């Protein structure tokens, strides 16, 4: 239901244990075989997010998200399951509970944490407790009316890679 | 930082707050049409109170931008529109006067009416019977006393708190919240630029005069033959230069000869290819018009009404405790999925409105889906007649014969040729004049030139002469009924129809034979013309650097409106027209007159 | 290589391999060939 965010990317270390454990889309490293690829140890980049920006989940992006929160590296390669989550996360009361940041202060690489949560001014205002005249807060809420289409509506967002990792994998046969 | 960057963080939050809040307002309105309450009035109670506030305080709170050093169109216009303010334009006491004006008979204009004292028996509702008379009405003293009646009672039911609103705002209007009444609008059509980019001021108006001043014979004998019919039904007296009242045929409209149509049906003996009878020969219906007429008119693929919407939609006029009307209503949200809902009874006219109401949205997006406030249109005469105009434009007879309606009966044999052929001609012509002069008054009505002072004598004599044109009793200035116009109340101007109709004829012309169709010069074509689609993206509509000429037109069409293939259509007209309308004479000599 | 990355750039990798061995083995035989010339002159002198 809730996910560790892009900064909170979690070691749900889904590996190293004996292997006794929905439309598909394909971009990256050789897909059409299962055992050989390397899933080694997983910090999990996974959250329910917008679906419009799946083209910005791709090499070489530019836009609001790419400029001020996150962009995806030009070497993002992977074949995943592009499928919606309408019936699950298309609410009816109006849902602002999911928080998206508006601007980013440092050019960062993927895969770490930044929790700057001070009362964040984006303008010249010395915001002495009175909002306005270019005053802001770091994180911004979403808002989800009874009818959010696939764009802001979350897919169950498997728009991922099977990223190439370092350690021995854990998927094999006989 | 810049206008774009400051307004851009502003709009990343302001699309959200304004879109979202007026969005809650729209959803609340829908919940209202589910169920009625006061909570439902400003929410439709909290949200309409919140939204009217919200916009005025948006003015108050982002009213902070100048204009002077601007040499560029989008920045200039954007910043003037931004500096346009609500609840906050001028000084304290006069704007408090203004806000009470606006809200106070923004309410009482709906709340106002009265009754009749003549016969002390009853005063109750009046709508239906006179509307049946509207549909079948040709009667004499009815015409006369009915115009007198209704444009005599509207007066003092408007005048009390619209006295406050329109009248008191009208003396300030003689100082109209701007400068006033003449050149400060006679100095605006020359767009704020110089030497290469911006508009002219006279070409369209001069060709309009050259058109009408000799289109008049079309009035002559078209209105001569529908005058034979209109005076075998209507009042009492025949000569060439007369005098008629209009208003209640039961109520206002009585507009066109296409409105006088039902005595004069399209095809007499063989059933017309007419959507009821001919498309029930073709097995097509009304609930089926929604679904099976997605199929039956827009087999090209109407956008789906969204699924849960289809489920919840009690689509017709509810007739239950819910009091709603699906007189075309539209819903549109955006939010990174391209979604549009509309109430539409898809006919073939409605085909054309499906196509270019997506197109009318395409216009809107061009001023409503660009960067949030860079969403600017082409010109001011371009907003709802954009739907009406290129509906009439998208009329495509033998393209929809490839879809299967019109046979090639466009022939010439005297009597039923008169009927069929001049009836399509009847529609394609129509008429200009008092709309013309009223819109001219609006343009020449923004700096100040209107005399006020010497009230009784000047206004009496001015008033008599200015009204002049007959109504059984005057509906008029000094006995102040006239300023009740819906086109001033809700601001739906008609020169909009005009400029887009010029656009219509040219671009339509190359729309239904020249993308290489089968037949004549009327017939315009786009058949299998993705290439037409890009050359629409391509050679009129981008801006005013090299203009409205440059990014759709000079391929889809060209500038002015003409009647040339319509002249191959309409030469029978002018000849027959000349030959017999001698019982209607230019101007008025006051001696000969049918209606006098 | 052939499991993961195809020969759009394995064709250039085999091209650079064959050309780098053109220089390096043509020069294997080339300095070994100038060496053969020197050793053959030496053998002629030794026999004389």
């Amino acid at each position: 239901t809730r996910f560790a965010s892009v900064y909170a990317w979690n070691r749900k270390r889904i590996s190293n244990c004996v292997a006794d454990y929905s439309t598909f889309k394909c971009y990256g490293v050789s897909p059409t075989k299962l055992n050989d690829l390397c899933f080694t140890n997983v910090y999990a980049d996974s959250f329910v997010i917008r679906g419009d920006e799946v083209r910005q989940i791709a090499p070489g992006q530019t836009g609001k998200i790419a400029d001020y929160n996150y962009k995806l590296p030009d070497d993002f390669t992977g074949c995943v399951i592009a499928w919606n989550s309408n019936n699950l996360d298309s609410k009816v009361g109006g849902n602002y509970n999911y928080l998206f940041r508006l601007f980013r202060k440092s050019n960062l690489k993927p895969f770490e944490r930044d929790i700057s949560t001070e009362i964040y001014q984006a303008g010249s205002t010395p915001c002495n407790g009175v909002e306005g005249f270019n005053c802001y807060f770091p994180l911004q809420s979403y808002g989800f009316q009874p009818t959010n289409g696939v764009g802001y509506q979350p897919y169950r967002v498997v728009v991922l890679s099977f990223e190439l990792l370092h350690a021995p994998a854990t998927v094999c046969g006989p | 930082s810049t206008t774009e960057d400051l307004a851009k963080t502003f709009l990343e939050k302001f699309n959200y707050e304004a879109e979202e809040l007026s969005y809650q307002n729209s959803l609340a309105s829908w919940n209202y049409n589910t169920n009625i309450t006061d909570e439902n009035i400003q929410k439709m109670n909290i949200a309409g109170a919140k939204w009217s506030a919200f916009y005025e305080e948006e003015s108050q709170h982002a009213k902070t931008y100048p204009l002077e050093e601007i040499q560029d169109p989008i920045i200039k216009r954007q910043l003037r529109a931004l500096q346009q303010s609500g609840s906050s334009v001028l000084s304290a006491d006069k704007r408090e006067r203004l806000n009470t004006i606006l809200n106070a008979m923004s309410t009482i204009y709906s709340t106002g009416k009265a009754c009749n004292p003549n016969n002390p028996q009853e005063c109750l509702l009046l709508e239906p019977g006179l509307d049946d008379i509207m549909e079948n009405s040709k009667d004499y003293n009815e015409r006369l006393w009915a115009w007198e009646g209704w444009r005599s009672e509207v007066g003092k039911q408007l005048r009390p708190l619209y006295e406050e609103y329109v009248a008191l705002k009208n003396e300030m209007a003689r100082a109209n919240n701007y400068e006033d009444y003449g050149d400060y609008w006679r100095g605006d059509y020359e767009e704020e630029w110089a030497d290469g980019y911006n508009y002219s001021r006279n070409q369209l108006i001069e060709d309009v005069e050259h058109t009408f001043t000799q289109i008049k014979p079309l009035y002559e004998h078209l209105h001569a033959y529908v005058r034979a019919k209109l005076m075998d039904a209507y009042p009492s007296r025949i000569s060439p230069t007369g005098c008629l009242p209009a208003h209640l045929l039961g109520d206002m409209w009585g507009r066109f000869w296409t409105n006088l149509y039902p005595l004069m049906v399209p095809f007499g003996q063989k059933p017309n290819i007419d959507v009821t009878d001919a498309m029930v020969n073709q097995s097509w219906d009304a609930r089926r018009i929604f679904k099976e007429a997605e199929k039956f008119f827009v087999s090209v693929g109407l956008p789906n009404m969204t699924e849960g919407f289809w489920q919840n939609s009690m689509l017709t006029e509810p007739g239950d405790n819910r009091k709603v009307v699906c007189h075309p209503t539209a819903w549109d949200l955006g939010k990174h999925d391209f979604r549009i809902k509309m109430c539409t009874k898809v006919t073939m006219d409605d085909f054309l409105t499906a196509h270019h109401e997506m197109g009318h949205i395409q216009y809107d997006m061009a001023y409503a889906a660009q960067p949030f406030l860079l969403r600017n249109g082409a010109n001011e005469g371009f907003h709802e007649a954009v739907g009406e105009i290129m509906s009439l434009s998208a009329a495509t007879p033998n393209h929809l014969k490839n879809i299967g309606l019109l046979p090639p009966d466009f022939s010439e044999d005297s009597e039923t040729d008169i009927n069929f052929l001049l009836k399509q001609a009847l529609t394609i012509v129509g008429t200009l004049p008092f709309t013309y002069m009223l819109e001219k008054w609006r343009w020449m009505v923004f700096k100040g030139e209107i005399p006020k002072e010497q009230w009784m004598q000047k206004w009496w004599e001015m008033k008599r002469d200015i009204v002049g044109v007959v109504e059984p009793l005057p509906h008029d200035e000094t006995y102040c009924d006239p300023a009740a116009l819906f086109h001033v109340a809700n601001d739906y101007s008609f020169i909009r129809y005009y400029t887009r109709t010029i656009y219509q004829f040219q671009f339509q012309e190359a729309l239904c034979q020249i993308a290489k169709h089968e037949g004549p010069l009327y017939k315009c074509d786009i058949s299998n013309s993705r290439e037409a689609g890009q050359k629409l993206h391509e050679m009129l509509s981008l801006g005013r650097s090299k203009p409205w000429t440059f990014a759709l037109e000079r391929v889809v069409g060209a500038k002015t409106m003409d009647v040339r293939p319509l002249l191959n259509y309409f030469e029978p007209l002018f000849t027959w027209l000349k030959e017999q309308n001698r019982n209607s004479f230019v101007g008025w000599n006051t001696d000969w007159s049918p209606y006098a | 290589i052939l499991s993961r990355l195809d020969p759009p750039e394995a064709e250039v990798q085999i091209d650079r391999l064959i050309t780098g061995r053109l220089q390096s083995l043509q020069t294997y035989v080339t300095q070994q060939l100038i060496r053969a010339a020197e050793i053959r002159a030496s053998a002629n002198l030794a026999a004389t």
